[PDB]
RNA sequence: AUGCCCCGAAACCCCCGGGCUACACGCGCGCUACAAUGGGCGGGACAAUGGGACCCGACCUCGAAAGGGGAAGGGAAUCCCCUAAACCCGCCCUCAGUUCGGAUCGCGGGCUGCAACUCGCCCGCGUGAAGCUGGAAUCCCUAGUACCCGCGUGUCAUCAUCGCGC
RNA sequence: UUAAUUGGAUUCAACGCCGGGAACCUCACCGGGGGCGACGGCAGGAUGAAGGCCAGGCUGAAGGUCUUGCCGGACGCGCCGAG
């Protein structure tokens, strides 16, 4: 089973947003207390309609700063890395983290012959 | 009698009157000042003045600005000026002059302004 | 006692107890000082006179620091990820905790996990010349 | 003789050992588990470190008169090492001296002048000058020159 | 008794001296106690800027300055005396601020 | 859509009065001048060298 | 500013994101040290320059701190930043990559911005290494100067180990 | 190396320099999106908007785009000269 601060994903489901954020670190909890962006709120409307089935579009996003909550778990969202929308599928273990962490934007650098 | 002493930035105002011998720095007794080297600088002039002049007059000196060495030097300056004015004797004047010219002249040395090319380190320091 | 074993880790008796406890990983000088104060003992005494009941007292302090008077903010992992509880980890538990955090950052495919995979600096250090 | 006529450290030690007696001064439950300042790196060594602070604080009140918390924080602050970065000065924490001062207010040695800080009551002045007179009387025998 | 306080601030020294002298000459003509002009500290605005418009070459700096002077004139309460001061011709670079302290 | 977003802070907030550059602007008591722009107007402002 | 050429749904303008930080690496200038004149607890005397109204904010209160709340007074000789560090004394540890050395990484909390994962700072705890005196070679300086010590300020909502100045 | 790490600077006189602080802005790089192009001529006009607008889909989102149909009550598509 998956546990977050001594609670499971379904246990995390029923917690209010304030109590839920109390489990988050200071950065994420304070970001939530300061209020999501209006664009973040539009994305929340999108993902919530998707989880109810009404929203059937392959869901994209630019909000790299959108902090993953337990309610995003189990959905595929495509975050803009700067050039395209890299896809990510939300496992339960990303509770307490930002979207941009899992949207790579810099490619791998390897070393060849010096000029 | 009033006297003045300037050292770098520190300024010491000294007042001398007839008294037992109590000497105070900022209202503090002379023998208790923690930096011993500064205690010796402050004690330097009246050593050569003599215990009679020491025990014939009371002195209060109040110093502001500069550091503790500068403050002690300013008090040393003001003490000598106060003594030579109170007694009005040239013998001890030449005694101090012989021991140290700055005793009654003083050091007009001042810090030069810092200049560019890594100004933080001084007027003359530069980069490598 | 020139040798004193506490919580499965040996310490020199010549060092003072606040200095002796430092040899254990998971304990710094400040942690040693506060646990010594919890014991109500002098921080400066030689560890080589540690009669065993004090060893057990320090041990059960390690087991649950919070209930012994230590606040919630002197532990190494406050609000533990799988219990919600502020716990002071030690030795193999600490290694397993950091290891699990590493594989968690890797599994989520975060940038921190990527750096731990490639053995690169995490916190934005400039590496064009450095490292 | 007043506090001015004796060294600061000896008078502070004497005031600390004397104030150990008064029950009004008691370390709070968080005192042993907090270091005296952010600038400090290692926790206080002696378990008496509380009382010397109080003995120190009252002495400042004997000299600086109306003083607030922040001025004492600047005074008790110190230099802190910033790792590879150079050191820098920082003010001391507020809670420790705040508790010490509020206990002193409870002890009645100090009073509050609102908008200006806390000052020293006549009782504290008598206590301090009594201690200073005893210390100076001793040092007069050790050092005759203080009889002057 | 009521006292009128006049602050005179100006970059130009000579204009400040002229206005102060004008007030002084008005004073004893009106026969009212007028405390002499106290010259407060002169404020020194300093700005240091790199000379080079581009970044190439040696690093050189230019230090530009303003010295703004300020004098304080306290005078006593006589409506005739304080009537004769709006009639003063004041140069542009000199600024006068007059307040009334009990 | 063509309106720049209102930036109270950052380099974008302040622009030179004279040349409008977003780079070095001196704000000592309200100049708002580009460092290049300062040198040609300092004498006009009354600045002297010493 | 401005010659010539070119660009005209762009090389014009506006919005989002990334990037400008990426690194096996070499080089430049600095920062911290490579511990005994060392490290640490307590205490004391000590400055100057400048800046201060979406500001300084004394003073009071809560919090261990980061900080939160209230808050007089200040548009400046009058209120605030404001007090220093290097210094010494009393005592503790006692030449060892170790106590120094902290890079590094985890957790929690605080702060600015609408937003710091890329890509901020600060705080408490834990880990905390390399580093134990540097060849060839070359750098600066001659008196309140060099070194050492910290501070103020420019850019600055936050960012310094930077520049200018004390 | 990178889609991109925007460019200048080469010993004395380039390398805490322009950058005198890059999360946006700075911005000049890259990817994606959106709006235009003064003023004249050709043609149109007003028969009505050129611009915004609900419900959506695309759109990261933005009546941007289109389904739908309104306003808006006023002259501006497209091509050429030229901006």
């Amino acid at each position: 089973e998956f546990r977050y601060r001594g609670y499971t994903l379904e246990q995390l489901m029923n917690m209010s947003l304030e109590e839920l954020a109390r489990l988050f670190p200071a950065r994420q909890r304070r970001s939530l207390k300061r209020g999501l962006t209006p664009e973040q709120k539009k994305l929340l409307r999108k993902i919530r309609l998707a989880k109810k089935g009404k929203y059937k579009k392959p869901i994209r996003t630019h909000c790299r700063d959108m902090i993953i909550l337990p309610e995003m778990v189990g959905l595929t969202i495509y975050v803009h890395n700067g050039k395209e929308f890299v896809p990510v599928e939300i496992k339960p273990e990303m509770i307490g983290h930002y979207l941009g962490e899992f949207a790579p934007t810099r490619k791998k650098v390897e070393h060849g012959a010096p000029g | 009698i009033q006297t003045t002493g300037k050292r770098k930035t520190a300024i010491a105002r000294a007042v001398i009157r007839e008294g037992k011998g109590r000497v105070r720095i900022n209202g503090k007794p002379v023998e208790i000042i923690e930096p011993e080297i500064a205690r010796f600088t402050i004690l330097e002039p009246l050593i050569l003045a003599g215990e009679e002049i020491w025990n014939s007059v009371d002195i209060d000196v109040k110093v502001e600005g500069g550091g503790f060495m500068g403050q002690a030097e300013a008090a040393r300056m003001a003490i000598a000026r106060a003594l030579v004015e109170w007694t009005g004797d040239m013998s001890l004047k030449e005694k101090f002059m012989k021991y140290d010219r700055t005793m009654l002249v003083g050091d007009p040395r001042r810090t030069e302004p810092h200049k560019p090319n890594r100004s933080t380190k001084g007027p003359r320091a530069k980069r490598q | 006692r020139h040798i004193v074993r506490v919580a499965g880790v040996d310490l020199d008796g010549n060092k003072q107890l606040r200095w002796a406890l430092t040899a254990i990983k998971g304990i710094g000088i400040n942690f040693a000082t506060m646990v010594c104060r919890v014991a109500g003992l002098d921080p400066f005494m030689k560890a080589g006179y540690l009669t065993d009941e004090q060893v057990k007292k320090i041990e059960e302090i390690l087991a649950d620091p919070v209930a012994h008077g230590i606040p919630r903010w002197a532990v190494n992992r406050p609000k533990d990820y799988e219990t919600g509880r502020d716990l002071h980890l030690i030795t193999a538990k600490l290694d397993m905790a950091i290891r699990e955090d590493i594989m968690r950052l890797r599994r989520i495919r975060a940038y921190r996990g990527i750096r731990h995979e490639l053995g690169l600096p995490v916190r934005g250090q400039r590496t064009r010349s450095n490292f | 003789a007043t506090v001015y006529d004796v060294p600061g450290d000896l008078l502070v030690e004497r005031v600390a050992q004397r104030l150990k007696e008064i029950p009004e001064i008691k370390p709070p439950e968080w005192a042993p588990f907090v270091k005296t300042g952010r600038h400090k790196e290692r926790l206080p060594e002696q378990e008496d470190w509380w009382y010397y602070r109080v003995a120190s604080i009252l002495r400042r009140v004997y000299l600086d008169g109306p003083v607030g918390i922040e001025r004492l924080r600047t005074y008790y602050g110190g230099r802190k090492n910033r790792g590879h970065a150079p050191e820098k000065f920082y003010k001391a924490g507020g809670s420790i001296i705040r508790k010490a001062l509020q206990q002193l207010e409870a002890a009645g040695f100090v009073e509050k002048v609102p908008g200006k800080g806390r000052v020293i009551t006549p009782k504290g002045r008598s206590f301090l000058d009594k201690i200073a007179t005893e210390l100076k009387k001793e040092l007069e025998e050790i050092i005759p020159e203080l009889k002057k | 008794m009521q006292k009128a306080r006049i602050k005179i601030a100006s970059t130009n020294v000579r204009s400040l001296d002229e206005v102060a002298n004008q007030i002084k000459q008005i004073a004893e003509r009106t026969g009212v106690r007028m405390s002499g002009p106290i010259p407060l500290p002169t404020k020194r605005i300093r700005i240091t800027t790199r000379k080079s418009p581009d970044g190439e070459g040696s690093a050189t700096f230019d230090r530009w300055e303003l010295r703004v002077h300020k004098r304080l004139i306290d005078i006593e309460a006589d409506e005739r005396a304080m009537r004769q001061i709006m009639r003063i011709r004041v140069p542009e670079d000199v600024t006068i601020e007059i307040e009334l302290i009990s | 859509y063509n309106k720049r977003k209102p930036r109270k802070f950052g380099k974008g907030a302040r622009r030179c009065i004279r040349c409008g550059q977003y780079g070095p602007i001196i704000r000592i008591q309200g100049l708002m001048l580009c460092r290049h722009c300062f040198r040609e107007v300092a004498p006009k402002l009354g600045f002297r060298k010493y």
